[PDB]
């Protein structure tokens, strides 16, 4: 069918919820009938492509929008470069008359380079220099989650938009609403997990909502959606899992742990998230002093960035557990 | 000044440096050629430099063109220089001309400037009417090509690159791939410009070892042009003219067994690496001094100085071949075998690094995998991962093979399968070898049974086919 | 005939006897076949993935996929190199494992990809796709981007880890944990129960289990390995057949904890050189060294936990060198030098 | 209208201020006016490019346009291209044919080798006719051959007190008002060059509701340049340094979420603020440095950012403890 | 205006050239044969080697020198067919010349061109064979096409070494007339690097802009970082003291990472009082800096961790 992102993603600026500084700015520069470079910038899944794509919507039309738009990821210089230079080059069509009747159409092209904050500082200075030779005819939306990133001469050039991050309950209504439009039946508790698992991410959550939903149509039960198939589809280890692998850590035995992590490995479920879910557990405890938690920093920082690196996975959970018994 | 190939060229056809097998098929493929319903107007000699491309058709074409000739000298090749100031066109077109009495060799040695994509298509664009030209009475055209590639056509110059596709396998075009000189007719026609500078070698006395010099030429290169000038210059020069294991030894015994002239390890370490920068920069020599250490006081040292020297060595080789990772290795090694060294050095056989059979024999494992893979595919309708097969089908299933053939040949339905194991087509060995251990490599062997394993594989292949 | 891996192997979802809520999950996505989205099994070698990708694949095309064949098809490299990689594949999907070329994956994918799209849907088997570089996993989301209506991608991994997360949310997980000693058990009686395999005690089974370590595979290897060695007459007292490149670390294991010094460190330099060229993988080794160390019952926890510090630091060498035989020394010496 | 840039150009010589040897050394060129091949090289922002537009202007006078062309080495067309378009300007026929004719060009040291063989090869080829000013950043960079070929001329850093009489100038030409913070923010973040100073006062002027009545301040120009601001960045290490561990996390997540400040950012800040800090023991600054660079070399691989940051957190309370 | 000091005195005979010994004594003795057969001269550029091939003319032709040299770039005016032009005109050109004696012509760099265009000259040199000698300058002998490689004969070069850097320094500073001082030498061939041509710049520059040939005034003008600097940093007592340094004299200075970490290998690579270990632990540590940078991270942070780490080696 389609991706229940863009399926439910805003259609005008007044959609847009949480958001009312960036969107009361956003209309003030329509009105002023002049765009001028946009640098937008906050946590993910706020909706800052949402924004833009309404604000071009609001600007040539629905039709003829997809003339004057273009997207780019910004990924991996040459390609990314030769892209842009097409299609800023490309000579803008002729509006027609219905657009014109109700749009003030601009007079040039929009380009949206998405995760422009990877750029490396040369891919930077490049589409700066793009940006002036084709400043007349194409204006810039740069899509990013730290403004840091970007080098000063680039930022400089845009207008910046901070979004803020979506509360809680702006972001459950809308996962409600969703799943009533959708028809999609959860138990109390399925999409504040579903939540908590994206960590306010809209469209890892609006994505997770979409294969659970997938999964019980294909489950033929009741299909009352459980916060254990969306931990399964998030690849979430159980939480008791994760409470017997510290209960072993406390117990300090070599032989235990090693036991315990090669029965594990067995279930296939992933290092990286055993780790990252002992990382949260130990760092929000007040059941640990100072010097312990200094140390299960390092520890949980060494391991990460040794499996970051493509290591064996049982040696380095091994490891792991057995330094922090040590502790 | 005269150069000696100029002065001693053929003058025959029996003395062109060439096999008698390559020159039989030009001269027949020529000859046909000639004949007034021919089937080739353009015949294409591809080779490499110094295989008498264009001297075995000009001696061809001294006695052929009379043959043909008819009623109404010197002209038996009208060559075309590249570098003459659409002149190949206007060549071509007055070469046209050259037919009936006006008989004459067409040979295109010398090409034009085709680097430019234009120039190329124009060439290509000429030569496909060429060949399409339907004058029955056309002059021959020979294009002599020499193969030369610095690693498109300018990564190569190679007939492949030079005309399209519809010229490299039109029907109506011969084309025809020499081989380098062999040794021995290298060494025959050497041995022949000799025997006519005995005067001048004889004058210079240096006649007594030309024979010790005339056998590396003869092994150093195919080229008769080049071999010849090298031996003209040997003959002229009045000096002494032309290693690696040696410089190899010598390094690996300083930077483990340590220099006596000079007690400073700084010092000796910079002038080694400012003497000898490529062959310390090549990873072997890493390698090699992992291979070498040991040697030093024959073992006879803690493991502690090993472990340090091995984790050195680990964490050079992390730093992915930067200059400083190799003085930080050679050093600690330096210094290491220093605070241990007794009184002096234990010069042992130095050992060559292992590395190199390592790859062979693993090459010779993916070889055979290869090969067991296709024999399960069309015997059993079974696909197996590489990794599977290093990991459990390299042993289990040529045991298992073993004794289910075993039994086969005991016996000649509890056992009706295990019968029909065709002892030809399956494997019964472990594949790879037992493994037990590995020689270090005394021997110097710097460096194939590869290619006859594939032939195998493909044989295999084959029968299998024909099986399924 | 056929080995017995192969021979008595599912080849339908209804032969299936562990996970059976796997198997009807399967099932169940089976019955649309338009809407099938792109899979990612993920779980510990010899489970059964590629059995069950099969099954699934059987059931949606219908029995024709089992029918396979080799094809090789050579591409040009980046530096105009020949570049050779077979081709397993079937009329209704196809069989692909870029990690065989290494670094150079991205072009193979990407013209398989590309030339599959050109000629409702075909499915292509990314066997190891744990081990893909970044930038063929980037080429694959470009794939998936945009001929994801022609060419439906079911990847099987034993690691989840290294896949990007714009894979993953673009793919439906699916987790897959190595079957029980219970069950592996029931599968070799039921293999015997065929095969006509005298057994004096059902504790032969359970014990080519707890051998195999859940690797199905593995053990119905030894099954039938010891089958045939026993005369097809195995008892209580019948020695487990473990692969030969196991007994040989084993055995190196064995040397390291006894003799310590510069010989046996050459010694076990060479077994190292020995088992390498046999193509088995760095890692491995050391992993099957390490956890043989550990097995150790002379050892006291301020040794195992140098080794098991030692083997980490070692491996993430192994994951960022170029020359195996460096770490692995290193590891040795050092696991010399602290129990000595 | 024009950017600010080029509308404040230097006119004259005598408007090149922080550079006075260079200056003095090519004031005898305009009045002989025989013009060989220059090297001007320096830090960017310095005046390279203006010295050699006011020497050009002060000779040939009103045949600027006809007797100067100006090009960048890192144009979007391909380097052959500007080899084409030198040529062009070059070979053809001198419509005054008063003098030689000038080529101003920039980024010189970002070509590759074979491209700065080439330019010498073009150099050689027109001496008579056409003079060649390469502009470039550093010197060493270059080849020797065209370095060779070229007369050095080194551009200091300009003075700080020249920097703040520019930005005087500016201020007072252009209707605007900039609080001394904010000066001395900017003045700090351009780091000398006046290009990006400019650039950053005309945004910041662009921004501004009403530029008549307004005033920039610290925090405007921070925005526009996109860097941390110094008052997050002590906020943090405040948190970090004496406040417990929920405390601290929740500080270091709230101000990276909430002013868009990377991890690598905030930890650069952080070790700039740490480096003017007072310590007893030396260890602490070793443990400091070693472990914030492990870090970043880690997150430039990436991996989990909430691990990394409860490690920068570690780190720094590990490290202070050596400090009691 | 002025023509650069390098060329104004170029060596005229091999006596002069210094380096190399083995490839002068094998010109010497092809001179003093009187045959001279093609050569493929390879190196890195700036040591003689086109300035050994006209000094060979010298001893071989001697009063026809001018009338018998031809030195070609190949490239200048982006075509081959001028070159082969140019070659035709001198080689065809008729002058009369005693027995064995040929004509001498230099075509530099060839190995920024392709193989097609080095069959080309093959051919052309072929044809041109029995008149003029052809010596084919580049920077990798591999890189020409193996005929070319076979046809002549690969004479190897390498640098000249600060020894002999100097020795050359000290006759152009004597007939230049120059004031210079040791420090002044030493600054001139760590910068040189074992490249005459960029010694001698680096000389003439100084003495142009500068009076006193001083490390400082050399360095003034060179612009790279300077080697005493990086001494003092790498080997300053206390951390707090190398860190303000790297900050002011080379961070602030604009120096890139890359530059500071070669430059301060390059200074330990000679030192004095540190010990062997100290030295190479030091070589290390900026291996592993080297290593961080290349990959992507070159911010000073990588720097001060560096120093750090030094400081904590020398205690
Ligand atoms: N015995 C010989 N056999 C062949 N060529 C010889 C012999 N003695 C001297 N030569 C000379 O060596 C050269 C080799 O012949 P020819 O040039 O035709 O071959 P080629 O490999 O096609 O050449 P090229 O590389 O110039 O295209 C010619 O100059 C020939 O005169
Ligand atoms: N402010 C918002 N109002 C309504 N929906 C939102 C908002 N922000 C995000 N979303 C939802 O999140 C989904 C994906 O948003 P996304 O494109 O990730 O935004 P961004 O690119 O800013 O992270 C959309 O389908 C949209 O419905
Ligand atoms: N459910 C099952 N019942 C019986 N045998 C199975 C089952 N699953 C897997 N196997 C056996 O395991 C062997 C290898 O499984 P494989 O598909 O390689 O797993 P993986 O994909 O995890 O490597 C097959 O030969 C098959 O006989
Ligand atoms: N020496 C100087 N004196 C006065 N202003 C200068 C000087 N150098 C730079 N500037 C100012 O900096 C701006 C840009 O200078 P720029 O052309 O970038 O110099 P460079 O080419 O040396 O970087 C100009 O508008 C000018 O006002
Ligand atoms: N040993 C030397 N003695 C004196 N001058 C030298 C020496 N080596 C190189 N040069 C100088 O370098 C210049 C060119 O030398 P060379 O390296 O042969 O040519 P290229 O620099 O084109 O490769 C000459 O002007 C010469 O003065
Ligand atoms: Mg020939």
């Amino acid at each position: 069918q389609q991706p229940w992102v863009e399926k439910y993603r805003p259609k005008n600026l007044d959609e847009v919820t949480a958001q009312d500084h960036a969107v009361t700015v956003l209309k003030k520069t329509l009105k002023s009938a002049n765009l001028p470079h946009m640098l937008f910038y906050g946590p993910p899944g706020t909706g800052k492509t949402s924004t833009i794509l309404a604000l071009t919507k609001e600007l040539y039309g629905p039709d003829l929008m997809k003339s004057r738009i273009l997207e780019l990821n910004a990924s991996d210089i040459s390609i990314v470069r030769e892209k842009v230079k097409n299609f800023a080059r490309l000579t803008v069509s002729k509006p027609s008359k219905h657009d014109l009747e109700n749009y003030p159409c601009p007079p040039y092209k929009i380009i949206i380079l998405d995760e422009a904050d990877s750029m490396t500082a040369d891919a930077q200075s490049a589409l700066r220099r793009t940006m002036e030779t084709y400043s007349g005819v194409t204006r810039f939306c740069l899509i990013c989650n730290y403004v840091t990133r970007i080098i000063d001469p680039l930022a400089s050039r845009c207008s910046k938009f901070r979004f803020k991050a979506l509360d809680a309950s702006n972001a459950i209504d809308r996962l409600r609403f969703i799943s009533e439009q959708e028809n999609v039946k959860c138990d109390d508790g399925v999409l504040e997990r579903i939540l908590d698992i994206s960590a306010g991410d809209l469209r890892r959550g609006i994505t997770l909502l979409q294969s659970a939903s997938k999964g019980a149509q294909y489950l033929g039960d009741g299909k009352n959606i459980t916060s254990t198939q969306v931990e399964e589809l998030a690849g979430v280890v159980p939480h008791d899992i994760l409470i017997e692998i510290v209960e072993k850590v406390k117990s300090g035995d070599f032989d235990e742990i090693k036991k315990y992590v090669n029965t594990f490995m067995k279930s296939g479920w992933s290092a990286a998230s055993v780790v990252n879910q002992l990382h949260e557990y130990y760092i929000t405890n007040d059941n640990f002093d100072t010097n312990f938690k200094n140390q299960i920093s390092w520890l949980l920082f060494t391991t990460d960035s040794r499996l970051n690196n493509g290591t064996n996975e049982h040696i380095q959970l091994l490891n792991l557990l057995v330094k922090i018994s040590q502790l | 000044g005269e150069q000696w190939y100029e002065k001693f060229k053929p003058n025959c056809l029996e003395q062109v440096a060439i096999h008698k097998r390559k020159l039989k098929d030009v001269q027949e493929a020529l000859d046909a050629m000639f004949l007034p319903n021919a089937k080739h107007r353009i015949l294409l000699l591809s080779g490499p430099s110094g295989c008498s491309k264009s001297t075995v058709i000009k001696e061809l074409s001294k006695i052929l063109v009379p043959k043909y000739r008819q009623n109404s000298n010197e002209h038996k090749v009208t060559e075309f220089r590249g570098d003459c100031i659409e002149s190949f066109s206007e060549f071509l077109k007055g070469a046209r001309y050259l037919v009936m009495s006006n008989l004459s060799l067409i040979l295109i040695e010398d090409l034009p400037n085709v680097f430019h994509i234009d120039t190329r298509r124009r060439f290509q664009q000429l030569i496909l009417q060429w060949l399409y030209s339907s004058e029955p009475l056309l002059p021959p055209l020979v294009i002599c090509i020499t193969e030369c590639e610095i690693p498109g056509i300018d990564y190569t110059f190679s007939a492949e690159t030079i005309m399209n596709k519809e010229i490299l396998m039109h029907p109506r075009l011969k084309r025809i791939k020499f081989n380098p000189i062999n040794s021995t007719l290298l060494k025959k026609h050497l041995k022949f410009i000799c025997v006519q500078n005995m005067k001048m070698l004889k004058e210079k006395n240096k006649w007594n070892k030309r024979q010790e010099v005339i056998d590396y030429i003869a092994q150093e290169t195919g080229d008769i042009r080049s071999a010849i000038t090298t031996l003209q210059f040997w003959a002229t020069s009045s000096g002494s003219l032309p290693e690696s294991t040696i410089s190899y030894f010598h390094a690996i015994g300083k930077v483990i067994h340590g220099s006596h002239s000079t007690n400073n390890d700084n010092e000796m370490i910079n002038n080694l690496f400012e003497n000898s920068n490529n062959l310390l920069s090549k990873e072997d020599f890493k390698l090699g001094i992992l291979e070498n250490y040991n040697t030093f006081n024959k073992g006879e040292f803690s493991i502690s100085d090993a472990s340090s020297i091995v984790d050195c060595l680990s964490e050079c080789d992390n730093m992915n071949g930067l200059p400083e990772s190799n003085e930080y290795g050679l050093r600690e090694v330096r210094k290491t075998f220093r605070n241990i060294s007794k009184q002096g050095h234990n010069h042992g056989t130095v050992y060559f690094p292992r590395e190199w059979k390592v790859r062979k024999l693993q090459n010779s494992f993916k070889v055979q995998a290869e090969d067991w893979l296709n024999v399960s595919l069309y015997k059993y309708n079974a696909v197996h991962s590489f990794r599977n097969i290093t990991l459990e089908f390299g042993y289990y299933a040529p045991l298992i093979r073993k004794c289910q053939s075993y039994k086969k040949k005991y016996i000649l339905d509890k056992f009706s399968d295990i019968m029909k194991v065709e002892n030809g087509i399956d494997v019964v060995d472990r594949i790879g070898g037992p493994i037990e251990a590995l020689s270090v490599e005394d021997g110097l062997a710097p460096l194939d049974h590869l290619e006859d394993q594939k032939k195998e594989r493909d044989r295999r292949l084959r029968m299998l086919i024909d099986q399924y | 005939m056929s080995l017995w891996v192969d021979k008595y192997r599912p080849k339908s979802l209804n032969a299936l006897s562990h996970n059976e809520e796997l198997t009807n999950f399967l099932k169940s996505l089976s019955d649309q076949p338009r809407d099938l989205p792109h899979l990612l099994l993920y779980g510990p070698n010899g489970t059964g993935k590629k059995t069950r990708c099969m099954a699934l694949l059987e059931s949606i095309f219908g029995p024709g996929v089992y029918r396979l064949k080799i094809d090789v098809r050579q591409f040009v490299t980046a530096s105009n190199r020949k570049l050779e990689l077979n081709v397993v594949s079937s009329p209704y999907h196809l069989e692909i494992t870029p990690s065989d070329m290494g670094n150079n994956d991205r072009i193979v994918i990407q013209e398989l990809l590309k030339e599959v799209a050109q000629m409702r849907y075909k499915c292509v088997i990314i066997n190891e796709a744990n081990s893909l570089t970044k930038d063929a996993q980037a080429a694959l989301r470009r794939t998936m981007e945009k001929y994801s209506k022609n060419i439906r991608l079911i990847m099987v991994c034993d690691s989840m880890s290294p896949i990007i997360a714009p894979i993953k949310s673009r793919c439906l997980l699916i987790r897959c944990p190595a079957p029980s000693d219970s069950e592996i058990s029931t599968i070799l009686s039921d293999v015997v129960t065929n095969e006509r395999i005298q057994l004096e005690t059902k504790d032969i089974l359970k014990r080519i289990a707890q051998a195999s370590n859940g690797n199905l595979r593995v053990s119905l290897l030894m099954l039938e390995s010891m089958a045939l060695n026993n005369e097809l007459a195995l008892k209580s007292s019948s020695p487990i057949i473990k692969p030969d490149w196991i007994i040989v670390i084993h055995k190196l294991t064995r040397k390291i904890v006894k003799e310590r010094s510069v010989n046996s460190l050459i010694e076990c330099r060479a077994v190292l050189y020995d088992l390498l060229a046999h193509c088995i993988p760095a890692n491995i080794i050391l992993k099957e060294l390490t956890f043989s160390l550990l097995d150790v019952e002379t050892l006291n926890t301020t040794n195992k936990s140098s080794i098991i510090e030692y083997s980490s630091v070692f491996d993430e060498r192994l994951s960022l060198g170029n020359k195996a035989i460096f770490h692995l020394e290193g590891f040795i010496a050092k696991v010399m030098c602290c129990l000595d | 209208n024009l950017p600010w840039v080029e509308k404040y150009r230097p006119e004259t010589l005598d408007e090149v201020y922080g550079q006075n040897e260079v200056i003095t050394t090519v004031r005898k060129f305009v009045d002989e006016g025989k013009l060989p091949h220059l090297l001007f090289y320096g830090p960017p922002g310095t005046g390279k490019t203006s010295t050699i537009v006011a020497l050009a202007r002060e000779i040939y006078g009103k045949n600027y346009s006809n007797m100067v062309l100006e090009l960048n080495a890192s144009d979007d067309r391909g380097i052959d291209v500007v080899r084409n378009q030198i040529k062009d300007f070059a070979s053809t026929r001198q419509i005054f044919s008063k003098g030689f004719k000038l080529i101003i060009l920039d980024e010189a040291d970002a070509m590759t080798n074979a491209a700065q063989n080439a330019l010498r090869r073009v150099i050689e080829r027109y001496t008579k006719n056409t003079r060649f000013c390469v502009l470039a950043n550093y010197a060493h960079k270059l080849t020797p051959a065209l370095l060779s070929r070229c007369t050095r001329f080194r551009f200091q850093p300009l003075p700080q007190e020249a920097i703040e009489r520019r930005i005087a100038n500016v201020l007072v030409h252009e209707k605007l008002k900039l609080s001394p913070n904010a000066e001395k923010a900017l003045i700090e973040l351009s780091n000398g060059d006046m290009r990006r100073v400019l650039n950053v006062l005309q945004s910041c002027k662009a921004t501004l509701d009403n530029p008549d009545e307004d005033e920039i301040s610290d925090d405007v120009i921070y925005e526009c340049c996109g860097a941390p601001r110094p008052s997050d960045l002590k906020a943090v290490l405040k948190s970090i340094l004496e406040d417990d561990w929920g405390t601290a996390h929740y500080t270091l997540n709230k101000v990276r979420s909430a002013k868009g400040l990377a991890l690598i950012d905030l930890i650069e800040g952080i070790v700039k603020i740490l480096e003017d800090y007072e310590l007893q023991n030396e260890e602490t600054r070793v443990h400091l440095l070693t472990k914030l660079a492990d870090i970043e070399y880690s997150i430039s691989k990436g991996g989990n950012d909430q691990i990394q940051g409860s490690a920068v957190i570690g780190a720094i309370k590990a490290s202070f403890e050596n400090e009691t | 205006l002025q023509l650069p000091w390098v060329e104004k005195y170029r060596p005229q005979v091999l006596s002069d050239i210094v380096g190399n010994k083995e490839t002068i004594d094998r010109l010497q003795q092809i001179a003093k044969d009187g045959n001279m057969p093609h050569m493929i001269i390879s190196g890195m550029p700036g040591i003689g080697k086109t300035t050994s091939v006209h000094c060979l003319a010298h001893e071989l032709l001697g009063r026809s020198y001018a009338d018998g040299v031809l030195e070609l770039n190949a490239s200048d005016d982006r075509g081959i067919d001028v070159v082969r032009n140019q070659i035709k005109h001198f080689a065809q050109k008729k002058l009369h010349l005693p027995p064995g004696k040929h004509k001498i012509v230099i075509l530099d760099e060839a190995d920024s061109m392709t193989a097609g265009a080095q069959q080309a000259l093959r051919r052309t040199m072929e044809l041109y064979s029995n008149s003029t000698r052809f010596a084919f300058a580049c920077n990798q002998s591999n890189k020409i096409i193996e005929p070319l490689q076979s046809r002549c004969a690969i004479l190897r070069y390498s640098k000249l070494s600060d020894e002999d850097v100097l020795k050359r320094l000290l006759q152009i500073i004597k007939l230049e007339d120059v004031k210079y001082t040791n420090d002044g030498l030493e600054a001139i061939i760590f910068t040189a690097e074992g490249d005459m041509r960029q010694a001698i710049n680096n000389l003439q520059s100084t003495v142009a802009g500068h009076g006193l040939v001083n490390a400082d005034n050399v360095f003034k003008i060179v612009d790279s970082p300077h080697p005493l600097i990086v001494k003092k940093m790498l080997l300053a007592s206390n951390l707090e003291d190398s860190i303000q340094i790297l900050r002011t004299d080379l961070w602030k200075k604009g120096y890139s990472s890359i530059d500071i970490v070669t430059t301060s290998f390059r200074v330990t690579k000679n030192l004095a009082q540190v010990k062997e270990s100290v030295r190479l632990e030091m070589i290390k540590e900026i291996g592993l800096t080297h290593m961080r940078i290349l990959e992507g991270v070159g911010t000073y942070l990588q720097l001060a961790s560096m120093l750090a780490k030094i400081h904590k080696l020398n205690n």
